[PDB]
């Protein structure tokens, strides 16, 4: 009875899971920024080559929620 | 119709004329081409014709105008009671209208205006050959054909408008200049103006060069001024321009003006829009504009890198702002490699200074979501004055089909039907704006549809740039995007940025400016002015991409902002120049590089006006900080004023040079080539807010503002009323901003009379009396707007225009030869049959009159049918066509049921109403641009006929002689009562709440030369600190100078619950109001007179009638003080000098009405159901007030201690602690406030630094501090009734009331013995009382009760048969014997009245005052300084009770017995005896002999009178009881011991005070009193040390000299009392007392 | 016993981790969509070659 | 006892957590085969210059 | 009572997802190596223009 509880407790494991999820979130943010840099470069290049022609303004973001 | 303009409002364009001259096929062009003579000057040279127009002298009989202006000005001034000024004004205008040149200019202006009025808005096509002197103007549709002899000048109608506008501006300028010269230290500068006009008109250079000269005239003058009065930093700005090489005469004239007076030169040269305007060179201007838009000064990669740097600095500044505001870092993410310092700062939450110099560290920090973007703008700004187009399918509309056919050879295929709903309003009505976020989604996604990728470039009108200053008119979607982005940036970002916050805030900015105005003169804090000439055509996508991406991440509006930085790359730009259309291929314009451009780098002018400011501040800050110089930035956009403070390291010259170099370098990197031809460094001249300060004093704008003709007849069809209203608004604005009220008023009267002359027929014009009465009638009682009857001109705040109107009419009737019948037949009063409560709620001060002259607008009529057509119904278009007017009328009538009818509160209630918001929205939708122009354009015959209809109607109305309501009974007696009666009659319910009287009627000025006592019974006294003269008028003196509806409803709920009322109906109405919004649960004076005010001291001594009772009267102090200062200004400017103090006495008794402190009891249950469709989205106060006051004062002191000497001249307490009365404060039991302050101070427990600062400044007194404390603490009642003080009174020793208050308020940190006793009282809920509702508690405590009484404590008196008790007043003072001798002499002579001159010692006068059964008459000569000093010194009511103020202020020489003169009849004289030859029973040594009119007065038999409760002037705190002296001595000893522990505190001043008590104790003990004693003070082993012998090298030696035995100590020198003193005293204190 | 059960239950942590994984999935959808556009931005460049 | 005992149920949550993990891994594999698309496209671009 | 505790027993399931976290984490890492490489590829491409 008494010993059957702590075995059912996994506070450390859940904390590790949460910390790993936070690491995932951090790396996701880093990817967001790197992708934003890529988008900046490509968008600016496309816009520069666009002036003087009728090239369509291709969307650069999926959609509002 | 045609020629639908009466003022110049479009840029001149010669394209149409050139096209016509090329054999155009248009019939009217053919007609015009057949009339030009042989020599046809090009339209570019239109000014070359209109400069040669000369009318025969004296063509218009304007003599009646001169007489009328004279009479009107005389009446106005007399009504103001400044009669002595009349002459000046009464002459100046006459002179202005008698000078041949000015008269000729005025006649030319009248002829021009008549010509304009005979042609504009004409049904006819071509008007016959109108004559304008030697011209032969011949209009043809929108084309004019000027003709001076054998010289035609075929031009566009806009050119003629420009010429007429030039003539009007010149007339305004001449009249204003003459009037100003009259009222001006060095007057009559009209000659220079005329010479300048002739010189400029003599220029003969080509068009471009002429306009270059005209444009450069003003900057060149600035350069000349700077190059002559730059003390520190050298300037060469004047050398850039080429005026000296092109117009030598103009250069010489400017040099002469500079020699005379720089301010005069700056004023005269500021008139830019008064010389004929240029014809923009479209062919060479549009191409240059387009090329400049898409030029690349920097490679895109370098631009992107610098953009990243700008992003870094922006992040740093935003983080600093956010943490300074919310005391925590915003949600941020640190990329790998972030510096540990940033990590720690975020973890704790703070802003380490090192960041500001190390912004580069922030490149690794990215700000996460901080807010959200509100895709829902309010209608108020969405439809502001900015023309737009429906969509891309509209460009064909803005061109001429015939010109397009001629240019290419094919039709335009213009859609016959209107392809778009005109301007913003029509498109809005069509229902497009129903769903905003759905409309902005393409921006969010980043692909704006092809329909919204067009922008039209429109040249800017009324400018001197030959090549144009194109601005942008954009399709609807882009306009909505710009509005939303600008709102978001202005709300959720800009306030955080430090640089812009200090300019957004009204108060903060002012402080800064004041500081600068007080520093540039001193030789430090110079200024750099930068002028980015290519600001708008600058920013490229790369520079904005980083910050734009960061912003998009902030608001989680994916790519919403970023789209703006690349949109111009996909946009199509065209030039709005009819008769020059771009070619079309497939329904879209083609690119030619001159008229059309497919895609450019920048969005255009105005677009993203905010983000650009953010970036500009960013790179300027980067430029400056990298050289480590303190600075401030004030940016108006194109131009930036950078204040650079002095640095001890280098002089100003080197600092300025380095700053300029850095700014150039760091603005080049951002692709903004900053040519050094418009940026200059100065320390004497600087511009901000379009005001040009010179040496910190604003340069008068009279010449500029009065010469700046506005649009006129705006948003309506032409009519006399609109023109008069615009003129009146211009005059009021000129007076309010920066101008002499007299100059503005006189110029306004002259211009108003001229305008009437233009329109009205000879029948009315040639009638002097009728013209005068018509000009004085005013709009209030119903009449054409006028600049005369505007009390708001002189005064700043809210004004009641009715009583002033009646006062003016009374004065007119009484002075001029005009009878009441004429006024009746001019006013034509007619009470409305029924109350129109809507008008009252909209305008509380108005009457129920029928405003016959007011123009009835019909804009609602056009849009009412527009919504009906096409049945479009999704928005305001449909759910605002409900009977909103009827619902508003119902609500107003419902509000009318208030028993004590209060129109002010009525309007307040009818402000938090959904119906009120709907009405306001309708009004803005009507009275705005982009609607009238659109509505007028679609339907214009209506306005064409309406103009003539209105003109005929008004002429007929003015001509008829039938009288209206007999206004006789309201043109006699007090104007205040008359106004009340008139309001009651016209309304029928006796309005109470708005009748504040006419100050001039209320108060009559007078000079103290011969003022009688009665005049001083109720008066406000002004004292000039020296003789006043015109010089003082400029040199400063020394003396001190949406969602809101729900919160408003809750605030009003709290306010009305505080006032102790129970109105179920009002609660029901408020609940109904809140139901819709969804909450269904629960001194200062005016600008003109400040400088003169600084040399004057105000007061309030009429308390004898109107300030003793707690009841508040109708008086308005701001207005009264402004009026008095205006009187002084008038006396000065009329050639007089104000030497003696002068008063404003109370004249009209009935104009002082006790304010009705009643509450409204609204009777009928409200019937305003609601407007569900509107608004889509959703214990006694004395204790609380006392605790709030204590904590407020504590925090005020806490902020004052921080401020330095340079930051204390500002009187702005922490939060506006000053706007309070005196009685209100006296209501609160002061004991409570004192306990609260003590508890706050002890709880605060500040360390040594703050404690030392408090000690020093409180023993001193500066700023919103002990200064205002003493202000509040004149009344001695509070002191003896202040429970803390009475217990403390026997515990401390003082020397003046300015020291007792300091000891009382510093008790917490000096005498814990009693403060820790009173600290017992406490209540947690009282602590929670927030200060945001501070005023609520004060209002709740407004009528608590009655303030305490003053009592009259006695002084040691004497009698013939008395008992010598040995007590004598002023024992410590040297004048002790003198004061006692005077008292004995007075009692021996049995005087009932005594005169005291200011020469007598203040202490002696006070002691004489405390005598009973004696009347004191100070010879103050109108200056209450001496009496104020006596009142401050005393601590009882004897002075206030026994000093006759009305007689004292009215007495220049004594009448009877007096003291202070050395000789004269009845003068009391004391002759000091060389040797004391008599031992008076009361006075041991008689040191003086009393004489009266050369006769000695015997006082030998005099003896002491039985003493009783004595005043504090006897210094009871140290009483006969040595134990009391022991208490005081021990307390001071402990306080000094505590002070010694304060590092860095100058303890010497306290040590002298303590040594005084030590001397007293030594005298008591019998020890010798050494003249000098050396004290050694220091902290040894963490303990205080105060010893006369140096036993530690660290003790600071302090020497105290001048020690003398206090005679007051003689009484305490009892033999048995010596032992009791030393019993129990501290060992150190005993050692100090005992002299070795 | 009951206090032991409280430590055995981590709904609060379950809530935060569920929300975290959800927002991670949303970020992933955004990743895929944003990348999807680049092909349209580069394919024409290859044709221009 | 029973009222609070039932609250301890988390099987339904574990189901959606498992499905979330599966779909997230599927998105990961999709992005892998996506990036592999342009891997060679930009790798052979070394010879392009 | 014991059966209820067994019902709440999900450690094994947790263990499963625990390992997946590594497969998450490890997977996550590779992304950088396939993005940083292209990031610099674009950077040195934008400069050369
Ligand atoms: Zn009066
Ligand atoms: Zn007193």
């Amino acid at each position: 009875t008494i010993q059957t509880a702590q075995r059912c407790d996994h506070s450390d494991s859940i904390r590790i899971l949460g910390e790993n999820i936070k690491i995932l979130d951090r790396s996701m943010k880093t990817m967001m920024e790197t992708m934003k840099l890529m988008m900046e470069k490509v968008d600016l290049l496309y816009a520069s080559t666009a002036v003087g022609t009728s090239a369509p303004m291709l969307p650069s973001h999926p959609a509002p929620p | 119709i045609n020629r639908t303009d009466q003022s110049l409002k479009n840029p001149l364009l010669g394209t149409e004329v050139s096209f016509c001259l090329k054999s155009s096929s248009l019939p009217h062009h053919v007609r015009a081409l057949g009339q030009i003579k042989a020599r046809n000057l090009a339209s570019c040279d239109y000014y070359l014709l209109f400069r040669q127009v000369v009318l025969p002298p004296e063509v218009y009989p304007i003599g009646v105008l001169i007489r009328a202006a004279e009479a009107i000005l005389t009446v106005i001034v007399s009504a103001w009671k400044l009669d002595h000024m009349t002459k000046t004004l009464y002459s100046s205008v006459r002179y202005a209208l008698t000078n041949p040149r000015v008269r000729a200019q005025l006649e030319l202006h009248i002829a021009y205006q008549r010509i304009v009025g005979q042609v504009s808005y004409s049904r006819e096509a071509d008007i016959g050959p109108k004559r304008l002197g030697n011209m032969s103007l011949q209009f043809i549709q929108s084309l004019v054909i000027a003709t001076i002899d054998t010289t035609s000048c075929l031009m566009t109608y806009n050119h003629f408008l420009a010429a007429a506008d030039t003539a009007k501006s010149r007339c305004h300028l001449l009249i204003a200049s003459v009037v100003q010269g009259a009222l001006w230290e060095q007057g009559s500068f009209l000659d220079h103006i005329i010479n300048m006009i002739d010189i400029i008109d003599s220029i003969n250079l080509p068009h471009d060069d002429y306009f270059t000269i005209i444009k450069s005239i003003f900057p060149y003058s600035q350069g000349l001024v700077m190059g002559r009065h730059n003390v520190s930093v050298s300037s060469d700005f004047a050398s850039v321009f080429a005026i000296p090489e092109l117009c030598p005469q103009l250069d010489s004239l400017l040099k002469k003006l500079l020699q005379l007076d720089p301010v005069l030169l700056l004023m005269v040269s500021s008139v830019q829009k008064s010389w004929y305007f240029p014809e923009i060179r479209m062919v060479d201007g549009s191409r240059e504009q387009l090329h400049k838009m898409r030029v690349e000064l920097e490679t895109p990669q370098a631009l992107l890198s610098y953009g990243h740097t700008l992003l870094s600095i922006f992040r740093a500044e935003f983080i600093k702002g956010y943490v300074s505001k919310n005391a925590k870092w915003p949600p941020v993410h640190l990329l790998p490699g972030c510096d540990k310092s940033i990590k720690n700062a975020r973890e704790l939450g703070r802003w380490s200074p090192a960041f500001d110099r190390r912004w580069q560290l922030f490149e690794k920090v990215v700000i996460l979501r901080i807010a959200d973007l509100d895709m829902d703008p309010d209608f108020n700004d969405i439809v502001s004055d900015k023309a737009i187009i429906s969509s891309r399918r509209d460009w064909v509309f803005e061109y001429n089909a015939a010109a397009f056919w001629k240019k290419y050879g094919e039709r335009l295929e213009r859609p016959p039907a209107r392809s778009g709903p005109s301007r913003l309003v029509n498109a809005l009505i069509d229902g497009r704006l129903d769903n905003i976020p759905a409309l902005l989604e393409p921006f969010y996604r980043g692909a704006v549809e092809f329909e919204d990728r067009l922008t039209v470039l429109v040249p800017k009108e009324k400018e001197l740039k030959v090549k144009g200053r194109f601005f942008s008119k954009q399709t609807l979607a882009i306009r909505i995007y710009q509005v939303v982005a600008e709102a978001a940036l202005k709300n959720e970002v800009m306030p955080y940025l430090k640089t812009h916050s200090m300019t957004m805030s009204s108060t903060a900015l002012t402080h800064l400016l004041n500081r600068l105005s007080h520093t540039i003169t001193k030789g430090d804090s110079f200024v750099i002015n930068l002028d980015y000439s290519s600001w708008c055509n600058g920013f490229r996508p790369e520079l904005q991409a980083p910050i734009c991406r960061q912003l998009d991440q902030m608001f989680n509006c994916g790519y919403f902002f970023r789209t703006g930085c690349t949109l111009p790359c996909f946009t199509t730009f065209i030039i709005q120049d009819r008769f020059n259309p771009p070619y079309s291929l497939s329904g879209e314009p083609v690119e030619d590089g001159v008229t059309c451009a497919v895609g450019t780098k920048t969005m255009g002018e105005g677009m993203r006006q905010k983000l650009w400011t953010i970036l500009t501040s960013c790179w300027e800050i980067i430029a400056l900080r990298e050289i480590n110089v303190t600075f401030n930035i004030l940016g108006q956009g194109d131009n930036q004023t950078i204040i650079i403070h002095k640095s001890a390291s280098q002089n100003n010259q080197l600092l300025a040079e380095r700053a300029l170099g850095a700014l150039y370098k760091h603005a080049r990197l951002a692709g903004h080539n900053l040519k050094v031809e418009e940026c200059w460094v100065s320390d004497c001249l600087y511009e901000y807010g379009k005001k040009l300060f010179f040496r910190g004093v604003p340069v008068p704008g009279c010449l500029k503002q009065l010469s700046r003709v506005t649009d006129s007849t705006g948003e309506l069809f032409p009519n006399l009323y609109s023109k008069l209203a615009c003129l009146t608004s211009s005059c009021l604005s000129a007076a309010m901003a920066d101008t002499s009220p007299w100059v503005a008023l006189a110029t306004g009267v002259c211009l108003y009379l001229i305008e009437l002359y233009v329109e009205l027929p000879p029948a009315i014009i040639q009638d002097e009396s009728l013209l005068t009465t018509l000009c004085l009638v005013g709009p209030s009682i119903g009449g054409l707007p006028t600049p005369a009857t505007l009390p708001s001109v002189f005064f700043r705040g809210m004004s009641d225009p009715l009583p002033f109107q009646l006062a003016l009419l009374q004065t007119l009737i009484k002075t001029t030869g005009v009878t009441c019948s004429l006024v009746n037949r001019v006013v034509k009063l007619r009470i409305a049959p029924y109350p129109d409560w809507l008008s009252l709620v909209t305008d509380p001060t108005s009457l129920n009159i029928a405003q016959v002259y007011r123009p009835e607008r019909q804009i609602r009529r056009w849009i009412e049918e527009a919504i009906a057509t096409s049945s479009h119904s999704s928005r305001i278009a449909t759910f605002f066509q409900q009977p909103l007017t009827e619902m508003a009328q119902l609500l107003a009538r419902d509000l009318s049921t208030m028993m004590p009818l209060r129109p002010r509160d009525m309007s307040a209630l009818f402000a938090l109403s959904n119906v009120a918001y709907g009405l306001s929205i309708i009004d803005l939708f009507q009275k705005s641009s982009t609607v009238v122009s659109a509505s007028q354009a679609v339907h214009i015959e209506d306005v064409a006929l309406e103009s003539v209809r209105y003109k005929e109607s008004i002429i007929q109305g003015l001509l008829d002689t039938t009288e209206g309501y007999n206004m006789q009974p309201y043109l006699e007696g007090c104007t205040y009562l008359a106004a009340k009666q008139l309001r009651r009659l016209t309304w029928g319910r006796d309005l109470v709440g708005v009748t504040m009287p006419f100050v001039a009627e209320q108060f009559h000025p007078h000079s103290s030369v011969g003022a009688k006592a009665e005049l001083y019974l109720d008066a406000i006294i002004y004292c000039p600190q020296e003789t006043l003269r015109s010089h003082h008028l400029t040199t400063r003196g020394d003396q001190p100078l949406a969602a809101n509806l729900v919160k408003d409803t809750l605030v009003l709920h709290q306010w009305y619950k505080v006032r102790k009322v129970t109105d179920p109906h009002l609660n029901t109405l408020m609940a109904r109001f809140l139901l819709e919004k969804g909450y269904t649960s629960d001194q200062g004076l005016t600008g003109y007179v400040n400088i003169l005010s600084t040399w004057l001291r105000f007061s309030s001594d009429y308390l004898h009638s109107f300030s003793k009772s707690s009841d508040d009267y109708t008086i308005h102090f701001q207005h009264v003080f402004t009026y008095g200062c205006l009187y002084a200004d008038s006396v000065i400017r009329s050639g007089g000098v104000i030497s003696t103090p002068y008063l404003l006495s109370a004249s009209c008794k009935t104009c002082f009405e006790k304010i009705d402190s009643e509450e409204f009891v609204l009777a009928c249950e409200p019937q305003y159901r609601g407007a569900e469709w509107l608004i889509s989205k959703p214990f006694d106060p004395c204790v609380s007030a006392s605790y709030c006051l204590g904590i407020l004062i504590g925090k005020s002191f806490l902020v004052d201690i921080r401020a330095s000497g340079h930051d204390i001249m500002e009187q702005r307490t922490w939060a506006n602690l000053e706007r309070f009365s005196v009685s209100d404060m006296q209501k609160l039991p002061w004991s409570i406030v004192i306990r609260s302050l003590w508890r706050f101070l002890i709880g605060a427990r500040l360390l040594q630094f703050e404690k030392a600062g408090l000690i020093r400044m409180l023993y001193a007194a500066t700023g919103p501090t002990f200064s205002f404390l003493m202000k509040v603490f004149q009344d001695s009642a509070l002191l003896m009734d202040c429970a803390p003080l009475d217990r403390l009174s026997p515990r401390i020793n003082f020397h003046s009331r300015g020291d007792l208050v300091a000891k009382l308020v510093l008790l917490p940190f000096i005498n814990p013995g009693i403060v820790e006793i009173e600290v017992s009282g406490i209540n947690s809920k009282y602590h929670a009382v927030s200060e945001a509702n501070m005023d609520l508690y004060i209002a709740a405590a407004k009528s608590v009760g009655v303030k305490p009484t003053q009592f009259v404590e006695e002084t040691n008196d004497f009698t013939a048969r008395g008992h010598h008790h040995g007590c004598y007043s002023l024992s410590w003072s040297k004048s002790r014997n003198q004061s006692q001798v005077l008292k004995m002499v007075v009692r021996k002579l049995k005087l009932c009245v005594l005169y005291i001159y200011p020469t007598v010692d203040p202490a002696v006068a006070l002691d004489l005052c405390h005598l009973p059964a004696l009347t004191i008459i100070l010879v103050l000569g109108g200056d209450p300084a001496y009496y104020e000093r006596l009142l401050e010194m005393d601590l009882c009511g004897a002075v206030s009770s026994r000093v006759d103020i009305p007689h004292s202020l009215a007495a220049r020489t004594h009448r009877g017995f007096a003291v202070g003169p050395d000789a004269g009849p009845g003068v009391i004289r004391l002759d000091r005896l060389e040797s004391v030859c008599y031992a008076h029973p009361c006075l041991e040594e008689l040191e003086f002999n009393a004489y009266l009119d050369s006769e000695l007065v015997d006082i030998s038999d005099m003896c002491c009178l039985p003493l009783a409760t004595p005043c504090k002037a006897l210094f009871r705190p140290i009483y006969r009881s040595l134990q009391s002296f022991r208490l005081a001595l021990m307390d001071n000893y402990s306080f000094v011991m505590d002070l010694i522990m304060i590092r860095g505190l100058d303890i010497r001043p306290h040590l002298e005070e303590f040594d005084e008590l030590l001397v007293v104790g030594q005298h008591i003990l019998g020890q010798p009193v050494l003249v000098e004693v050396v004290y050694y003070v220091g902290v040894v082993r963490k303990r205080p040390v105060l010893a006369r012998h140096p036993w530690s090298a660290d003790l600071k030696r302090i020497t105290v000299g001048g020690r003398a035995p206090c005679p007051s100590a003689a009484r305490l020198r009892d033999e048995d009392c010596q032992g009791s003193l030393l019993v129990g005293l501290p060992a150190g204190l005993t050692q100090l007392l005992i002299i070795d």
